[PDB]
RNA sequence: AUGUGGACCCGCCCCUUGGGGUGUGUCCAAAGGGCUUUGCCCGCUUCCGGAUGGGCCCGCGUCCCAUCAGCUAGUUGGUGGGGUAAUGGCCCACCAAGGCGACGACGGGUAGCCGGUCUGAGAGGAUGGCCGGCCACAGGGGCACUGAGACACGGGCCCCACUCCUACGGGAGGCAGCAGUUAGGAAUCUUCCGCAAUGGGCGCAAGCCUGACGGAGCGACGCCGCUUGGAGGAAGAAGCCCUUCGGGGUGUAAACUCCUGAACCCGGGACGAAACCCCCGACGAGGGGACUGACGGUACCGGGGUAAUAGCGCCGGCCAACUCCGUGCCAGCAGCCGCGGUAAUACGGAGGGCGCGAGCGUUACCCGGAUUCACUGGGCGUAAAGGGCGUGUAGGCGGCCUGGGGCGUCCCAUGUGAA
């Protein structure tokens, strides 16, 4: 189906993904859909979790799947306001 | 036949120009008086006049040199160095209004024809249109 | 050695073998019906044209045609039979016959 | 050329000739030694310069100058074999790598060392 | 956009089918000389309406044969049987060319 | 590499006087004092009128051994320049002075930029309250140069800055010589150098 | 059986290629499991819609040879049928006699294409390796099965070649998956660690699988950063330089003038990891310490502390850098011009010098310079180059004036030009 993930993008022992709208089939790195954001796992930087969150509310509306890891970052930026 | 009209008036000049005649006749066309109108008001000659020879249209075009130099060689510097026909039959060419050339960094100047009309290109990159390249005249 | 799916290959074969038969079961009964049409056996043609039909969407219903498969068998049946009972013959039965 | 010929016909390029048929193009071949004879040079020289057939591993038969002073290079040495047009014997597009396999490396040379194939100097 | 050309019926030899001659001119890549070209389109002719000779628009369709994707969409001017007779000869002047002389 | 070996035999190769020896080549012995001619068992014999390529060469080993730098270094960095926007000459200079191993050496903390590598590579200078061991790192402007609260109390330190005392550095410096912090106020323009090197060659020799 | 609905044949209307509505007739549904048990969870059937992925069709672009010029029989079209998810000569019977080609068909040679890469002032030239996209293959040839999807690399059948087992009848195989061996070759790595991170399959979940992956290993192969810090004389058992066993330079350059402190030693020691899950709220509530680190005791931080690797090419001109000796068209150098024949800055050593420096040189190949295939940008009286001359086909090119169209040309807006 078509998911949310993330795509490592960094260096060698320098990690930063790239949240992603992709058809889970496809290579990790490879082709994706859409970009809705970028997490830097070590918060090297203030602004390590940025989130589309417009828009993965689209892809979240036509039945995308996250996988646990995006699913924190995307309620860290509160795509789903449980509240 | 003649196959090039605005070449061969821009060579009759060209001619002209070398021996320093008074005027010069060239078979008259509606195309190429608009284009001596842009050599007039661009400065390159003093002007031209549709004279009729030999009960046939022509255009007198009184040509403009330069003042009696010295030392050996007394003849007058032109006022037109250089003419060249550029959008030639069999090589059409035309430029889009971001392609247009800056002549000899615009001591000179480049009349080309467009849906406009002719003009220079100091003129046509005012209007914003291109087409055919007709010539430089630096 | 053995990677236990080749147990994918025992059931290819035994589901091979349930399609087979459901295609045959359709083919010899479009025959059938066709010849019956042939004729001007009305009555009997239309019969076995409707449970002909039948058989070819329920075989329709698992893998063995799905899709339009079965809507073209459907549209080569019923066509080729009306025309054959127009050739001098008055639907009795009309079963799957809309006229 | 007219502008209509140039559109008919066209320009047409150049072939690289390469000047070393080393085969497949590597930068060295190795081949076994047969005949070291030696051949004398032309217009304007005269020596007794060392020259080597080779028989390629390129299924190749080739001439192939011997660098240096002396060298070992006996009916059926093997060698390796670089680029290097001699000018003065013709035929000879090759040279001889100094230092490998039974070309064993000049001896007693302390200048252009690294061609040649002289290890260090013990003098340290 | 279904793409639409315009041309000339220069066969009429098949069934429900007619040879349609594409011209298009456009600038050379180096040169920039504007050139002429031609392709040559099988159309689909469902009443063999269109005769040898006339201009229509041909437009991109449902395959229909093997090399056969436009249908006629409407006739532009009628017979004009001097662009044939241009394709008719060029088609001739092979009967030189070969291994001996021909038609000029 | 970073040659490293005699340095008052350039002094004299390039015929320019070169303080490589900081503190020596100011008494009259820079080897340039009192014996100016090149190295060599030619130094003194008549000098043939150069070729155009020595000329624009001599003009670069001089300026490029003036602040010690690999040939890798310098040419990385004048296509840095090239590409830059603005002069292609100066741009240069005011990135070979934008070194931290020649800021420290402006700023009067070692005497020789020799010396002034050898404290950054130390580990005794700080840019901005952080250490940095790095000859090439490259200052900007509102960086804060320091001396390490290890070595504030070394020997070579309480001797350097003692006499930068009085003196006066360049007006894009501004050095404290109380609590040993200069800072880089602006990146030197042409003028603002006294380098005996005309960059126009040096432009030009690459420009080959 | 049930008919929410959908499929089929005739129709009816809208639409216009097989799109949507509609009537008669016919035909078609389903699966149970778990429970903190009668209501929750994960499933199941038919239909519409979305999203993702893909099939097919068309315009245009896409190397060399004309010492390959004619090519074509399912070949081109038609009706009808078969096949398919679907168009189609994809396939089949019957009919017509067509189709393609100098704007290069047919043939041969070569080659995965591209985003890009290298070069060039640019136009252009060269290329397609890592990374990403598409295609094709999985010892060679062919074929179907299953299925949403395959003509299926670690699935099936047959034939061919190779290897292995063989009781001689018959059987087993397929690293172009990670590693590794072997052969060939100028030349190309560890049978390593790990499921911690990201991603995939399955599972309600706990979890399981994952040589995808994240890491470490080897190799100056590449790029980048960095160290070797520097103040002093000169007796040849065959081995310290420069006018004959003779005239200065090396050279501020040292085996030791102080300073700092690579290696090394001692102690602290990480980011990468918060989710899945448990717990309150409704089985996603700002509480989970529930727990998780291969890299790795590494990065990094603090203390102790030693003066502590330099090599390679070149020095006739192009081309930065010269002298002495040996050698005498010999030994040899050489990219091109060239040097060696007794006085050699060219060979071989030496001293000195120039260039670069953990690298420096050689060879190979590409672009450049080369305006030397010239569009930008070349030429043809004698330097290479006007056809022996004509006639004329196709093609290219086309005097003045007016009017219509807007194909070329120009302008604005817009979609696309992923990473
Ligand atoms: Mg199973
Ligand atoms: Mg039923
Ligand atoms: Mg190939
Ligand atoms: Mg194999
Ligand atoms: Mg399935
Ligand atoms: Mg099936
Ligand atoms: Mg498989
Ligand atoms: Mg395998
Ligand atoms: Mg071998
Ligand atoms: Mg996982
Ligand atoms: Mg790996
Ligand atoms: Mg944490
Ligand atoms: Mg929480
Ligand atoms: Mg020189
Ligand atoms: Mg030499
Ligand atoms: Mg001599
Ligand atoms: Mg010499
Ligand atoms: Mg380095
Ligand atoms: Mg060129
Ligand atoms: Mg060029
Ligand atoms: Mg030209
Ligand atoms: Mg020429
Ligand atoms: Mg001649
Ligand atoms: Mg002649
Ligand atoms: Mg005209
Ligand atoms: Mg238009
Ligand atoms: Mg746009
Ligand atoms: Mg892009």
């Amino acid at each position: 189906m078509v998911k949310i993930r993330l795509a490592r993008f960094g260096s060698k022992h320098n990690p930063h993904y790239r949240i992603v709208v992709t058809d889970a089939r496809r290579k990790r790195d490879g082709k994706y859909i859409e970009k809705i954001g970028y997490y830097d796992p070590r918060k090297t930087t203030p602004d390590w979790l940025k989130v589309d969150v417009e828009r993965a509310r689209y892809w979240l509306s036509v039945g995308a799947q996250p996988t646990d890891t995006a699913r924190r970052l995307l309620r860290q930026a509160g795509v789903f306001r449980q509240e | 036949m003649l196959t090039d009209p605005i070449a061969d008036m821009l060579t009759r000049i060209r001619n002209a120009t070398r021996v320093y005649k008074e005027s010069t006749d060239v078979p008259a066309s509606r195309f190429k008086e608009e284009i001596l109108r842009i050599l007039a008001r661009e400065g390159f000659i003093k002007g031209y006049e549709r004279v009729d020879v030999d009960g046939k249209p022509y255009l007198r075009v009184y040509l403009k040199y330069g003042p009696r130099r010295q030392g050996p060689d007394p003849r007058p510097e032109q006022v037109i160095h250089h003419i060249r026909r550029i959008s030639k039959p069999g090589r059409r060419v035309y430029v889009g209004v971001k392609e247009i050339p800056r002549v000899r960094r615009g001591l000179g100047i480049a009349i080309l024809s467009t849906s406009k009309g002719v003009l220079t290109d100091r003129e046509a990159r005012k209007l914003g249109v291109g087409g055919e390249l007709i010539c430089e005249v630096w | 050695r053995n990677l236990s799916a080749l147990k994918r290959h025992r059931q290819s074969l035994k589901r091979r073998l349930r399609n087979k038969a459901k295609k045959s079961a359709i083919k010899t009964l479009s025959k059938k019906a066709i010849q019956l049409a042939q004729e001007g056996k009305a009555e009997e043609a239309l019969k076995i044209m409707r449970k002909a039909e039948s058989l070819i969407d329920k075989a329709a219903k698992g893998s063995t045609l799905h899709k339009n498969a079965a809507a073209r068998r459907k549209s080569r049946l019923m066509r080729k039979v009306r025309q054959l009972l127009e050739a001098a013959g008055a639907p009795l039965i009309g079963g799957g016959l809309s006229a | 050329p007219t502008i209509n010929q140039l559109v008919r016909k066209g320009r047409e390029k150049v072939r690289k000739k390469s000047k070393v048929p080393a085969l497949k193009g590597a930068p060295f071949r190795r081949g076994v030694c047969t005949v070291v004879r030696t051949v004398t040079p032309k217009k304007p020289n005269s020596a007794l310069r060392k020259v080597a057939k080779v028989r390629l591993t390129s299924g190749y038969e080739v001439t192939a100058y011997i660098p240096g002073e002396g060298h070992n290079l006996q009916e059926h040495s093997v060698v390796l074999i670089r680029g290097g047009r001699v000018k003065d014997l013709p035929g000879v597009r090759y040279h001889i790598v100094r230092g490998v396999y039974d070309a064993a490396g000049v001896k007693d040379r302390k200048k252009s060392r690294s061609k040649y194939g002289t290890k260090k100097p013990k003098e340290a | 956009p279904k793409k639409v050309l315009t041309g000339v019926v220069v066969s009429d030899k098949m069934q429900k089918t007619v040879t349609v001659l594409v011209e298009r001119q456009f600038p050379h890549p180096l040169y920039g000389k504007v050139i002429k070209r031609s392709k040559k389109y099988l159309a689909h002719d469902p009443e063999e309406k269109y005769k040898l000779g006339d201009v229509v628009e041909i437009i991109e369709s449902r395959p229909i044969s093997k090399r056969k994707r436009f249908r006629v969409l409407r006739l532009v001017e009628s017979g004009r049987m001097d662009l044939v007779e241009k394709y008719l000869i060029r088609r001739q002047n092979y009967q030189s060319l070969s291994k001996r002389g021909g038609k000029a | 590499g970073r040659y490293i070996g005699p340095v008052c035999r350039l002094c004299r190769r390039e015929g320019v006087k070169l303080y490589l020896k900081g503190e020596r080549c100011y008494s009259p012995k820079c080897a340039m004092e009192r014996r100016p001619y090149p190295p060599g068992q030619h130094g003194q014999k008549r000098a043939r009128r150069p070729s155009d390529y020595a000329v624009r060469l001599r003009e670069k080993q001089k300026l490029r051994r003036i602040y010690g730098i690999s040939e890798r270094q310098f040419r990385n960095l004048f296509e840095e320049a090239s590409k830059k926007k603005g002069v292609t000459g100066s741009v240069f200079l005011g990135l070979l002075e934008s070194r931290l191993d020649n800021v420290v050496y402006r700023l009067g903390f070692a005497v020789s930029r020799r010396q002034a590598r050898q404290l950054v590579r130390h580990g005794h200078i700080t840019v901005n309250g952080r250490r940095v061991d790095l000859p090439s790192y490259r200052v900007r402007p509102g960086d804060e140069i320091a001396v390490a609260e290890k070595s504030r109390n070394l020997e070579l330190i309480r001797q350097n800055l003692e006499a930068m005392k009085g003196r006066k550095v360049g007006p894009w410096l501004s050095l404290d010589v109380e609590g040993m912090k200069g800072k880089f106020l602006r990146l030197p323009d042409r003028e603002d150098l006294a380098l005996p090197v005309n960059e126009q060659l040096v432009i030009e020799f690459y420009s080959r």
